[PDB]
């Protein structure tokens, strides 16, 4: 369920300082601007492990999965586009 | 009951490796046992752990904890760790991952009741004043629920978080703190937080020590090489004591540098050159670029001191329960209450953890715990039901949020707290400022009874869960705040400009935060292991 961003959001609580700052502000500012098979690929990403989406997200391997790693390079390039997190 | 009950022999409170190890344990001594966690276990910060005779292990933890660590905990922790890691074999790196998948695993074969997200509130009393049990919310429906249980296992972790720089993952508010403090229950040594020097300003990620050691140096605001004032010698080389508390002075005198890092001091790497920092340095260049949006190869790395691990805690015995002290000053464990792992102070690591040791403690004593718990529970004996008002009184707090929709933005009143124990709590702990810094504090309590909470949804309302922790943070800081300014030495992790050194004739003890009075006490260093003739200072 994409409309469901208030569960999203929890999935965005991750078990690592350097994901946090990764995932929750993107979530935030950029959820929205998202597609509906984009939505649906970004709930699939938070259900991997953290210590992959911490290596994928520093261009330390990549997911097995097109769709996985086009949402990585989103991430990066977003993260990259806002700057440090206030 | 008006609330809905869940009845269990064991709830443990958080599903760490502590939390996880000791519900494995207690599934396998044959008694029901509840695992509460607000995230998916896989996702606590033991995650985030890397890297994956014994009387010299014990020696060098001694030392480490700067005579502070209780040595029968440490000889128990140092003698039985091998075997107690082993058992778990015979069941970025994985190494937290794959501790944390493992123990998930083995909860779920042995029939360990796993709520994954759900939100522990507060801890139920009944009339002697005995724990039993705790009220939790279900994040996905918002019911409460009390968890009734003969043992009640807080397992919630650490609580950097109360600081503005921490190495710690957003999810450690130190609900466990909070929660044994409005219970009454005593924590200790809350005074001994370790701090990185460099973290990454506006990320907390640590720079290594190693940047410094390759030539690399700190600059203010008007790019001063300030270390060489603070330490003519030694400069960005001197003890972290020095090197963090000098950024904070640096910081709080108005020569920070700031900036959508906000407010931090300028590591300059550059003149090293790219190719040393490309051979010598890859990761700091990665890291930099990715979370501090910077290229080490041009622009300085904005750092601050980072808060990374919490030694205080609920004070514990190698059984895992809890303890406070009577009137004679005389150790009495507080019935049906427990506590493993970063949450406790059973006191392996005293005045400072030591590499490894973090892990270590997790798997020992959350073992700990679950094989000594059948015979602490016929120690406490049976306890009387808690009533219905008593389920109430876990709630009060809970019910102040959701009828207050108007009032202070709880966010400002986080940035308040966290600033506040950054200038005057943290690296930098003098007592003019801290002083100040007490009543500040007393400030910041006294909105937070004030604040606000917009979303009125029950379901996945992540903002009440926030608010929720923000009561956490405030009592756990406020605890540190006053340890701190108590103990009038320098230990370890716990350095004060107004009294540089170390005292073995007043302070070789313990820290110990009264709830009842918010007042302080000194608690007694274990001398005595069973194996060994103690290690002296
Ligand atoms: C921050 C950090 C720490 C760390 C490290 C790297 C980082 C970035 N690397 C380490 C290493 O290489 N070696 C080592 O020995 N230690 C290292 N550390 C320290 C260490 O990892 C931690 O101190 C330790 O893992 C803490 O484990 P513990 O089991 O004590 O607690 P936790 O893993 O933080 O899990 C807490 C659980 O509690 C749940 N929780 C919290 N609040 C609630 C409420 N209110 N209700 C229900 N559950 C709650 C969390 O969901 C979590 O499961
Ligand atoms: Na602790």
């Amino acid at each position: 369920d994409i409309n469901n961003k208030a569960r999203i959001h929890w999935a965005c609580r991750r078990g690592m300082r350097e994901l946090d700052i990764s995932i929750m502000p993107f979530f935030e500012h950029e959820y929205d601007s998202l597609s509906d098979d984009e939505k649906r690929i970004f709930i699939r990403l938070l259900e991997c492990d953290d210590p992959d989406l911490f290596n994928w997200l520093m261009n330390h391997g990549k997911p097995a999965d097109a769709e996985l790693e086009m949402m990585v390079r989103l991430i990066q390039t977003r993260n990259r586009e806002r700057g440090p997190v206030a | 009951m008006k609330l809905p009950v869940r009845e269990f022999d064991a709830v443990v409170i958080g599903a760490g490796g502590a939390g996880m190890r000791a519900a494995l344990q207690i599934s396998q001594s044959g008694q029901t046992c509840a695992l509460l966690s607000k995230v998916f276990p896989t996702r606590s910060h033991t995650v985030s752990a890397q890297g994956g005779n014994w009387e010299w292990h014990m020696y060098d933890t001694v030392k480490g904890s700067d005579y502070i660590g209780d040595q029968d905990a440490i000889e128990y922790m140092c003698k039985t760790g091998p075997e107690a890691i082993l058992e778990l074999e015979h069941m970025a790196d994985r190494t937290g991952h794959a501790l944390l998948h493992t123990l998930y695993q083995q909860n779920l074969k042995n029939h360990t009741t796993i709520f994954s997200e759900w939100y522990a509130l507060d801890l139920v009393k009944n009339q002697d004043g005995a724990v039993v049990g705790c009220t939790a919310l279900c994040i996905e429906t918002g019911e409460v629920v009390y968890f009734k249980a003969r043992a009640t296992v807080l397992a919630t972790g650490g609580a950097g978080r109360i600081y503005q720089s921490t190495t710690n993952a957003h999810i450690n508010t130190g609900d466990g703190v909070g929660m044994a403090i409005r219970a009454g229950v005593p924590v200790q040594d809350m005074e001994m937080w370790q701090f990185h020097p460099t973290g990454i300003a506006g990320a907390g990620v640590l720079v290594t020590e190693g940047c410094r050691g390759e030539g690399g140096y700190l600059l203010n605001k008007h790019g001063e090489r300030f270390m060489e004032r603070y330490a003519p010698n030694a400069k960005d080389l001197a003890g972290r004591d020095v090197v963090a508390r000098s950024i904070m002075i640096e910081i709080r005198e108005g020569r920070g540098c700031d900036g959508p890092w906000g407010p931090h001091a300028k590591l300059k790497l550059d003149h090293l050159g790219k190719e040393v920092l490309e051979s010598r340095l890859p990761g700091i260049l990665e890291l930099s670029r990715t979370f501090a949006h910077v290229d080490p190869v041009k622009e300085p790395i904005p750092v601050i001191p980072t808060c990374h691990y919490m030694m205080g805690g609920i004070p514990t015995k190698v059984t895992g329960q809890a303890l406070t002290v009577n009137e004679k000053g005389e150790d009495v464990v507080v019935p049906g209450l427990f506590a493993v792992g970063e949450i406790a102070c059973v006191s392996v690591h005293g005045a400072n953890r030591l590499g490894g040791n973090s892990l270590l403690d997790l798997v020992v004593f959350g073992r700990a715990a679950g094989l000594h718990l059948q015979e602490s529970i016929a120690e406490q004996g049976a306890l009387r039901d808690a009533s219905e008002s008593d389920v109430e009184a876990s709630l009060d707090r809970l019910n102040r949020w959701n009828n207050n929709r108007n009032g202070e933005d709880p966010v400002a009143i986080r940035k308040a707290l966290q600033e506040c124990m950054q200038h005057n709590f943290s690296v930098f702990r003098e007592g003019d400022a801290m002083a100040k810094g007490l009543e500040q504090l007393k400030v910041i309590r006294e909105r937070l009874k004030n604040a606000r909470l917009d979303d009125t949804s029950s379901e996945f309302n992540t903002q009440r869960v926030e608010c929720l922790e923000l009561d956490n943070l405030m009592e756990t800081a406020y605890a540190t705040a006053v340890s701190a300014n108590f103990r009038t030495e320098s230990r370890g992790a716990h350095s004060r400009f107004d009294f540089p050194d170390r005292d073995d004739e007043n302070w070789l003890c313990h820290s110990l935060y009264l709830p009842e009075s918010e007042s302080m006490t000194r608690r007694s260093v274990n001398m005595e292991p069973k194996l060994r003739p103690a290690f002296p200072p």
